[PDB]
């Protein structure tokens, strides 16, 4: 979840969590989670030469 | 008694450190410093191997850390304050001015506690952070280059 | 001729250059710097 | 110093930043 | 990598200039009798035979 607009509509809405063979890598948040409004980030401090 | 304020750039201990503010700090995983430094050569003869100049690349990492200090108010000041039970008298008015008082002289030792403390913090990496003399000197003596 | 940041000092009656060059060369190169010669007894 | 525009949006969008 | 050709150039020409002084050591070094000897040499003797 990063805010990007989305590149294609997704058409087909069926049920995704029968098919969860595919993919890589699989969530679903029932309703609203804190994992989502997490903004841990790395950090460059500059170099020296 | 008047406590005196200490500012910490005032303190001669300020010469060691390189502050700086970074209001988006809790949100830091893994802050990250380079290095790289280039070596000098002589060149030689005879049976020895020629040499080729080096390169070194070194990074570091930052340590995180925290000060936390405390603030304690009363019941009855908190009474005193929310106008719950207030009759409207000079008699509580100058009770409420006292409790403001205590809490106004409460908050600036408080919030002079963070500068007194940066300074204890500084002492205690740079404590943790140094080698004895009695090693240090003659390994960065004896030695001349090292291997 | 150019000036250099040397330091001269003077023994007997001469006028003698005085280096200790371990800064200059010799420094964090692999080479061990002579004068630091061995003896056996 | 403080991370704004484009440091902004690649510690938002790809997680590392630099100053 | 032309950076790196160049830094590394760099080095190696000054590696002459700082080695022409180790050479210059190393002959004086190997030509110098000792003191402890040359002295009483060049004293108690006046001219030799």
């Amino acid at each position: 979840p990063a805010g990007i607009i989305p590149t294609g509509n997704v058409l087909s809405t069926i049920e995704v969590c029968a098919h969860r063979c595919i993919f890589d890598f699989f969530k679903q948040i029932r309703s609203d989670d804190n994992s989502l409004y997490s903004a841990q980030f790395d950090i460059l401090l500059g170099t020296y030469c | 008694n008047t406590l005196n304020f200490v500012r910490f750039l005032e303190l001669g201990l300020s010469v060691a450190c390189i502050c700086t503010k970074f209001p988006e700090l809790a949100y830091v995983r893994d802050g990250v410093i380079q290095f790289e430094v280039q070596q000098p050569m002589i060149a030689r003869d005879g049976p020895h191997p020629v040499d080729q100049p080096v390169h070194n690349y070194m990074v570091k990492r930052i340590h995180k850390r925290s000060l936390s200090a405390a603030f304690a108010i009363a019941s009855e000041a908190l009474s005193l304050l929310s106008n719950t039970y207030v009759d409207g008298t000079e008699i509580d008015s100058s009770l409420r001015i006292r409790a403001i008082q205590q809490m106004a002289r409460n908050l600036r030792t408080v919030l002079d506690s963070f500068e007194r403390g940066t300074a204890d913090q500084l002492l205690g990496v740079l404590l943790e952070k140094a080698p004895p003399l009695s090693l240090l000197s003659p390994i960065n003596k004896f030695q001349p280059e090292g291997h | 001729n150019a000036r250099v940041p040397a330091d001269l000092v003077i023994v007997g009656d001469k006028l003698v250059f005085l280096e200790a060059l371990e800064r200059r060369v010799y420094q964090a190169t692999r080479v061990a710097y002579p004068l630091i010669g061995n003896i056996d007894i | 110093m403080v991370l704004q525009g484009t440091n902004l949006v690649t510690a938002l969008v790809m997680g590392k930043a630099v100053r």
